[PDB]
């Protein structure tokens, strides 16, 4: 699998982010597209996730109502929506997506990772 | 954030053995692991250990580390330097959703 | 008459989307149309046959919703291969467990019948097409579902693989039914993979049975049915169909 | 036999208390014809017959 | 299949020698329509068809 | 599970022996109440076992013919007959129940005690 | 009785390592296993090993044992002075029935 | 199971050598009897190997053409022919039957041992 | 004779540890194991381990073995005169059939 975000320049006054990370050639269904954060100066936040095969994605709940994360059939694309912008969300956003193993207290990990987008807020 | 971070310094040494240890209480210390991603400076992070103990695909018999207790450690036995880079620790939280827990991450 | 127009019978007892109108519905004689598809997550149902038998017989849908303590693990889980109104839904009288907080505690559930009449429970065993995603959904490898009554015994044990993918899923849910009679208690030991039941159908005997036919449904007065069309009985014998329902 | 097979496997679980028994014994049977010879391999869980 | 899965898990054992042979060959059959595609997922023991 | 033995203060001449020892809220079925004794100034004696849904109990060979283990289905009582009182069995009985463990040379320990009956035997 | 056990000294010492030795011929050396209970003053007995290695609900990780060959011993690897109490090991016989081989048990 | 190699004295000129290798009383029906050499003065060469109840003797390509393995069902012989024989055959030859254990990176090993025939080649 | 084998020389020490390594190249490295067949002088060789690490029905605990990356080597923990004898290791090969390499074998 090879994940391919790109673009978002600009959003400067209000709501506008918008980002894709179009999956690639994932064989197992049921995977996921987790979207981090990582603002320049400091180290990363889980910020978003989603299942497009399951349902109701997941948030942090420090972002519950400013994000938005949608799929697509035909496509893989992930979309992300982000409502009402403000200068705390300059950062590079990532798209990773979660693998396995059989353990006792088992978590899933950040497999592969994309490339980022530049989200960038200013006057 | 939640998790607790040697805020800035790993003290660089030279070729010897250096760890960095996160700790937390429980919510973390009720059963679930840690991992390690390396993020070598812009790139995307790559990953390094997940359970504590296991190396992905890919990564050499340098890195090691292991959850004791209420608490965890990387341990970078061997050393060189073409792998200066940040160290993020992954762990789950039970605040009702509390996924993905990273903190601020290590350095050098 | 209940004319069946897209959904079978099995999709209209589990309750596939476009199929939701036919809820707590009766009927004295089902009419299955040959274009009916299914459009809800791939299954399959061992004896199947046996199994729309008698849930044609029995002639309702009536559905009781019963609270299950399913404490531990997540609820009304959810797939895009069965949409109901654009958002992800699944089928409306199965309840999909999966993991809570990556654990998936051993079940032991139980239900007493204390009514007067049989329960017919309908469950399911999920079928992942791949190990990995064995553990995306319960956080344990392997797998074991058994339910037992006083009489009976099913102990099914999922099979992780790829199957030829329908409509993008290679899963499969494998769809089971009990029985429980009065005075006994249904019991669901399940480690995993266990597509639980909402409640349990009520179950009659009596007139009703089903037919495959492609004729219209019509506003008229006839006692025997087939699927050439409803016909008159004034003569004794008759040579359009061996297939009938009536005098 | 030299015809069939049966393979059975357990299944250790709690049912619903019959008697004060979560217990439960499936019963099988097989025939053997004449000239052929009965074999029965076990790791357990069998009840023998006489 | 589409329509169709059969899982089998071999039975590893003696049973009578017949013909000095104390293995076993079980024989199975599947059916394939029109449009449908045949899948043998297997991890070992399959006697496969020509 | 909690095991309640009691009484048991004084038999002298001859036998008279009884202890009940009983089990509360044991879930497995195929359990056992095992009986052990120590003297005053001596180590434990394995003396006698029983599993109430099972049959047969099973002693020690010191002192088959002088003991007698039985068990009840209303209360789960675990009654035990001593014949032949000596002053060689002036102790403490305890009554416990065995647990497992899967691995090569199995063998089963005492999980649970109970508090023990302080069997006397003087002029 | 019929298990050799350190009569009556377990050599009470500091918070040094203290171990207790019992071993047996055939019977015990057939293959079976050793436990190890600890026995307060007058309180019933509490288990401490079963299997020669694990630890049951509830017991710390200053008690370790271990069965070599034909022989086996509890090893107290810290110490402390709220711990004095017997310790009895069980085994196995095969003289026809021999179930709870027992011993003398050490002390302190 | 005990193998019973024995004879072969000399063959000069030609090709003469025969060894038979009588196994007996192996359970496990797909077993296996590999022949090894041993030349007076160097270590061991594989140099053969058939499965009875299986197919197809195997050869180590360095004798493919000068080699020939077979068996028999009444008696458990497994024979062995050498043509055009040289100079470079004067050897110990063992016939040893593999064992096998569950493990990654699987491998057969030489479980049981024959005698050894001593073939001799000489003016 | 494809297996690198010490050639003549296991070096007699005393009772101290000695060692025959033996390597070689991929289709020896690609993960198949190797075997220690002892060979008292004349009589057949009788087997010692077998991937790399196990020990058959009747051998000591004074002879041991591991496969480390791209090298195996015998380890002959313990010593004693009564043990002089060659040893020989085998490997499985990939050029096609390759099967039972064996190499030089070791002497004593």
């Amino acid at each position: 699998v090879q994940l391919v975000q790109s673009g978002a320049e600009v959003k400067k006054p209000g709501s506008s982010v918008k980002v894709s990370c179009k999956a690639s050639g994932v064989t197992f269904t049921y995977y996921t597209i987790s979207w981090v954060r990582q603002a320049p100066g400091q180290g990363l936040e889980w910020m978003g996730g989603i299942m497009p095969m399951f349902g109701t994605p997941n948030y942090a709940q420090k972002f519950q109502g400013r994000v938005t994360i949608t799929a697509d059939e035909p496509t893989s694309t992930i979309y992300m929506m982000l409502s009402s912008l403000r200068s705390e969300d300059t950062a590079v956003y990532y798209c990773a997506s979660l693998g396995n193993y059989e353990s006792g207290g088992y978590h899933p990990y950040f497999e592969y990772w994309g490339h980022g987008t530049l989200v960038t807020v200013s006057s | 954030s939640v998790l607790t971070q040697p805020p800035s310094v790993s003290g660089a040494p030279g070729q010897r053995v250096t760890i960095s240890c996160t700790g937390s209480s429980s919510n973390i210390g009720a059963g679930y692991d840690v991992h390690w991603y390396q993020q070598l400076p812009g790139t995307a992070p790559r990953l390094l250990i997940y359970g504590n103990s296991n190396r992905p695909s890919g990564v050499p018999d340098r890195f090691s580390g292991s959850r004791s207790g209420t608490s965890a450690s990387l341990a970078i036995t061997g050393l060189q330097a073409e792998d200066e880079a940040d160290y993020y620790c992954q762990s789950y939280d039970n605040s009702l959703s509390g996924s993905g827990v990273f903190g601020g991450g290590t350095k050098l | 008459i209940l004319d069946g127009e897209n959904c079978t019978l099995i999709d209209a007892l589990l309750g596939d989307p476009q199929c939701d109108g036919f809820q707590n519905k009766k009927w004295d004689l089902f009419v299955e149309r040959s274009k009916a598809y299914s459009n809800c997550y791939p299954y399959d149902v061992p004896d199947y046959a046996s199994l729309r038998s008698l849930v044609a017989s029995s002639g309702t849908l009536e559905f009781n919703n019963e609270s299950f303590n399913w404490t531990g693990v997540t609820q009304n889980g959810t797939s895009s291969a069965c949409i109901r109104r654009s958002n992800n839904s699944f089928f409306s009288r199965l309840n999909w467990l999966t993991h809570l907080n990556f654990k998936y505690p051993a079940l032991n559930v139980t239900m007493p019948n204390n009514e007067q009449f049989d329960k017919l429970y309908i469950w399911g065993v999920h079928h992942p097409g791949t190990d990995k995603d064995q553990i995306f959904l319960y956080a344990q490898a392997s797998g074991r579902i058994t339910v037992s009554t006083k009489r009976s015994q099913q102990a099914v044990i999922p099979n992780i693989g790829s199957r030829p993918r329908v409509r993008n899923i290679p899963s499969r849910i494998s769809i089971y039914w009990t029985i429980v009679k009065p005075g006994d208690i249904l019991l669901i030991n399940s480690t995993g993979n266990l597509i639980a039941p909402r409640g349990y159908f009520k179950i009659r005997s009596g007139k009703s049975s089903i037919m495959r036919s492609d004729a219209p449904i019509g506003k008229c007065n006839s006692e025997c049915i087939t699927p050439n069309g409803s016909i008159p009985n004034d003569k004794p014998f008759q040579n359009v169909n061996r297939i009938t329902y009536g005098a």
